[PDB]
């Protein structure tokens, strides 16, 4: 029963208070999860991290720096 | 890189404040006896303390 | 794969069919940075209303008073700012050249 | 009103101003924002538009000499300018030429250079909010940019926003 197998990749979101659930939205297309989110303790930004289809991740960071106004930034 | 500049709206508050927009810190090394005494001389300070 | 002093319609750009692109999400900034020009009391009905739960959630117990004494000043300030009325809701002995001259504007004398 | 040099000819034919606008840029940004609080403030108080051109086909223009030169003009658009938050720049933010013969802010009679103090910087730039966006890092006009138009100007696209 041979079976494919495709690479995820593991992303990290550096954005404000308000634009994680932007980031929410723009992940719930490219068939990815969220696993965690954490606040940075010393500062008001949050951390997010996820996994992502790298078939899907074509386009991804100009996404997130289109619809979160250049906020948010992602490796 | 972000700018994390916060802006103050009250001028009673100091200029040095934790705005709790940050978020809080979570709380919880080689530390030498005190037996062995060091001592500054008399007039030894801290700079700028006045 | 494969003369007109106006500007026309079909001059026009952004007409794109995304979610991401008609809702691009605009930012607020900390509830703290205003849109330039736009009214501020506007801006401030406009907003998202989220950075306030995160204030008086975690302002300090004696904060909460200190805002609404900061509060209770601005609005001493805009009390004594608005101490340009209309003259529908104004007296005659307090109503000064100003609005007599505005009062003679208003039925094209 | 506004008192200005004039070259003129030996017998009227030409008449010159020979005056550069020179101002200083944080204290005219200042100003016209002062102008627009005032004007805002003027429309939710109060219009009649004036009657264009006034002056008839067949009559000459006005004598200055006998009709605007003695008569004294009506008030102008000015701000309250509160005197204890506005103390440093209450003496002079009216002024034809701003701080123009003192020695510590300009340099000299020619109007070139300028320096200031940090609390008139504070007060000039706290009047100026109006006319100043909120902006704080270039991670705003992400694609927006003189050299993302450049490059659509040069791949024939189209950016949403953006121009033609």
């Amino acid at each position: 029963t041979p079976r494919l197998m495709e690479p995820y990749y593991f992303v990290e979101v550096q954005a404000p208070a308000d634009c994680v659930s932007a980031v929410y939205t723009v992940l719930a297309r490219r068939r990815g999860h969220v696993t965690q989110d954490a606040p940075i303790p010393g500062s008001p930004l949050y951390t997010i991290k996820a996994f992502i289809p790298a078939i899907d991740s074509f386009g991804f960071e100009t996404d997130l720096r289109t619809h979160t106004q250049g906020q948010a930034f992602s490796l | 890189p972000n700018v994390v500049f916060i802006k103050t709206e009250d001028p009673d508050l100091p200029a040095f404040y934790f705005d709790p927009l940050i978020n809080p810190i979570s709380h919880r090394e080689p530390l030498p006896d005190d037996d062995e005494e060091f001592e500054l001389p008399e007039f030894v300070e801290p700079f700028l303390k006045d | 794969y494969l003369f007109v002093f106006e500007w026309d319609a079909s001059e026009d750009t952004s007409i794109d069919y995304n979610p991401l692109y008609k809702e691009r999400h605009q930012v607020q900034l900390l509830g703290r940075g205003f849109i330039a020009g736009i009214d501020l009391k506007q801006q401030k009905r406009e907003q998202s209303r989220f950075y306030g739960d995160l204030m008086e959630k975690r302002r300090t117990l004696e904060e909460k008073e200190q805002e609404e004494a900061r509060l209770r000043k601005l609005r001493k300030k805009e009390a004594k700012q608005r101490w340009d009325r209309h003259w529908s809701q104004k007296k005659l002995d307090e109503m000064t050249d100003r609005d007599w001259r505005i009062f003679r504007e208003d039925y094209s004398i | 009103i506004r008192d200005v040099p004039v070259l003129y000819h030996i017998t009227g034919a030409i008449s010159f101003v020979n005056e550069i606008p020179w101002v200083i840029e944080p204290v005219y940004i200042s100003q016209w924002g002062s102008m627009w609080i005032m004007m805002r403030r003027e429309k939710r108080d109060r219009f009649k538009r004036m009657r264009f051109p006034p002056f008839d086909d067949e009559e000459p223009p006005l004598d200055y000499a006998d009709n605007i030169l003695d008569v004294e003009p009506l008030e102008a658009i000015q701000l309250e300018l509160d005197p204890e938050e506005d103390a440093p720049v209450l003496d002079w933010f009216y002024d034809h030429q701003p701080l123009r013969d003192s020695r510590k802010y300009v340099n000299g009679s020619t109007y070139q250079r300028w320096q200031f103090t940090l609390p008139m910087m504070s007060t000039l730039y706290r009047l100026a909010n109006q006319l100043l966006t909120d902006l704080v890092d270039d991670n705003y006009f992400y694609l927006f940019d003189l050299k993302a138009f450049f490059t659509s100007k040069a791949l024939n696209m189209a950016i949403p926003g953006g121009p033609k």
